[PDB]
């Protein structure tokens, strides 16, 4: 089903895509605030040892929610908390209990607020939670490695996660394209190989077609130490991810 | 909200909630309503409801039960489904003395594999295929139901919940606690149900995990159905292959010579 599934997710990523310009229509919140939020979620994912997939889902849910609902900045973390809780229920074998989510907001919100927001998010998203993620495309692409290299896999995973932080520019790119740009950049950084032939056949993406997203993600990788948000860097220093964030980015790509 | 629905009778309790037979007072439509209590002060919307609803909203197929509506209240969630007239287990019990015609068994298996192939091509594992969860109407259709234990899977799969599939329908890879499992687990369940349609008794009715394993090894050998012809036996053996990778997929099973002459008989109710 590997091809059937791939085709279906390519279709779904278009339907599940958040509104590109949405933060411009939000009067009280900004891209900088969303960055703070997504970074905190990375921390949450680490404290509770959540799957990377869960974090990607939570971010999709938040972007889609904010595409249709105006939110004041004091309630932004409430949206994020509810989204992470929903993503956990969907994806995790053992999701954290609700009380654990209330604890991590440092008691800004009550447990009743968190649960009421969970329901609001479900209503706004009309229960459409099985969304395609960067992580989902990446796991598929990793199968086209020869040989498999867990330094590459971890660094693509790292770069895919960095894209979640910055709505500008990454809202305009599909999960499949971001996953494409991340895999090429990780492959090149570690080994010196490029976007494989077999993956073009699979995806229809060429290195030229991935270029605009590759240019952005290349820049994002080079300036990642100076980003206000550092949780993803700190996470990917651990031996769990083979310390991929401590690597030096390529100065160029020669594209 | 529920003003327009009149409850007729309680049907049963599946993985979660309660299912009622109900009629729409305005249209005359008879539906199955799944009532789901929300833990509004504790754990919120259960993960089973979150998975079943999100996934059923994607899965539109003639052989997968149709979710018609989701009705929200502060304290309850009601799922409105199409009503099917009865379950396969009840059908089989009513057929215990007279047997089920082969044309019907073949049609039922064909349709189930179509629904299952649709599920698997859409990255969904059902994980609870049993005759109680398979619903038939008066016009020859059978459909996959109760997606409360279903989940969306990844390519490649990672480790998922071990507490899955009722014992009798549980594949060897689950019983032996293998790190990974996937689509093969559903084909196993279907392999067991195929055998059970022909005999009208469960293939592997274990009383425990060890008893389950011994029953499987007794029948298959270490890693059957007399009324069945050569074509049927061949398909059955491919659905009950020990090695998950060697075990036939739903897609490939549809292209089996057993189904060359499949029709759609109307069941006897
Ligand atoms: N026992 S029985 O033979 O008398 C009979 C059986 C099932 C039904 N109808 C029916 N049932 C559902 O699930 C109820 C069932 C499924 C899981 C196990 C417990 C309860 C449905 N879900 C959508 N549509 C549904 N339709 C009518 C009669
Ligand atoms: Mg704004």
């Amino acid at each position: 089903y590997h091809e059937d599934i791939h085709t279906y997710l390519r279709e779904m990523e278009v339907k599940c895509k958040p509104k590109v310009g949405y933060m411009k229509k939000q009067p009280d919140i900004t891209n900088s605030m969303r960055a703070i939020l997504v970074d905190w979620l990375v921390e949450v994912g680490e404290e509770y040892k959540l799957q990377n997939e869960t974090l990607h889902l939570a971010v999709n849910y938040i972007d889609r929610f904010l595409s249709s609902m105006s939110v004041l900045r004091g309630k932004l973390q409430l949206v994020g908390t509810a989204a992470m809780l929903l993503a956990s229920k969907f994806e995790e074998i053992y999701p954290p209990e609700v009380a654990e989510f209330v604890y991590i907001t440092d008691d800004t919100y009550t447990k009743k607020q968190v649960l009421r927001m969970e329901h609001l998010v479900l209503k706004v998203l009309t229960f459409d939670l099985a969304a395609p993620t960067v992580n989902q495309f990446l796991t598929q692409y990793f199968l086209h490695q020869q040989p498999a290299n867990c330094k590459v896999e971890s660094l693509a995973m790292f770069l895919g996660e960095l894209s979640l932080i910055d709505a500008d520019p990454y809202l305009k790119y599909l999960p499949s394209v971001i996953a494409g740009a991340a895999f090429h950049l990780a492959l090149y950084t570690v080994t010196g190989q490029s976007w494989p032939e077999s993956l073009i056949r699979k995806t229809g993406y060429t290195l030229e077609s991935l270029k605009p997203c590759l240019m952005d993600l290349h820049q994002t990788y080079l300036k990642a130490p100076q980003h206000a948000q550092q949780s993803i860097r700190e996470k990917y220093k651990n031996s769990k991810y083979h310390g991929v964030s401590l690597l030096n980015p390529p100065e160029t790509l020669n594209l | 909200s529920m003003e327009n629905f009149q409850k007729v009778e309680k049907i049963g309790e599946g993985t979660y909630g309660v299912v009622y037979k109900a009629r729409n007072k305005l249209t005359g439509e008879v539906v199955a309503l799944k009532k789901i209590r929300l833990d509004t002060e504790t754990e919120g919307v259960p993960s089973t409801a979150i998975r079943e609803i999100s996934l059923l909203k994607e899965l539109n197929h003639p052989n997968i039960v149709k979710l018609l509506d989701v009705i929200h209240t502060e304290n309850k969630l009601y799922l409105v489904f199409e009503f099917l007239h009865q379950d396969l287990k009840t059908f089989m019990d009513a057929s215990a003395l007279t047997g089920i015609p082969l044309p019907l068994i073949k049609s039922y298996l064909f349709q189930l594999l179509q629904g299952l192939a649709f599920c698997h091509s859409h990255r969904v594992l059902h994980r609870d295929l049993k005759p109680q969860n398979l619903l038939i109407n008066t016009e020859g259709a059978i459909k996959l139901a109760d997606f409360g234990l279903a989940r969306a899977f990844g390519v490649p799969v990672r480790t998922y919940t071990h507490e899955v599939v009722t014992l009798w329908y549980r594949a060897p890879e689950i019983l032996l606690g293998c790190k990974y499992y996937s689509t093969a687990v559903d084909i196993w369940s279907l392999g067991c149900i195929f055998a059970e349609m022909v005999t009208r008794r469960a293939l592997f009715p274990g009383d425990s995990e060890i008893d389950q394993l011994f029953r499987i090894f007794r029948t298959l050998g270490t890693p059957v159905v007399p009324p069945l012809d050569e074509d049927g036996r061949s398909l059955l053996s491919q659905m009950l292959h020990y090695d998950p990778n060697k075990r036939i997929s739903a897609k490939a099973a549809l292209a089996h010579p057993f189904f060359q002459d499949v029709t759609k008989p109307v069941p006897h109710l």
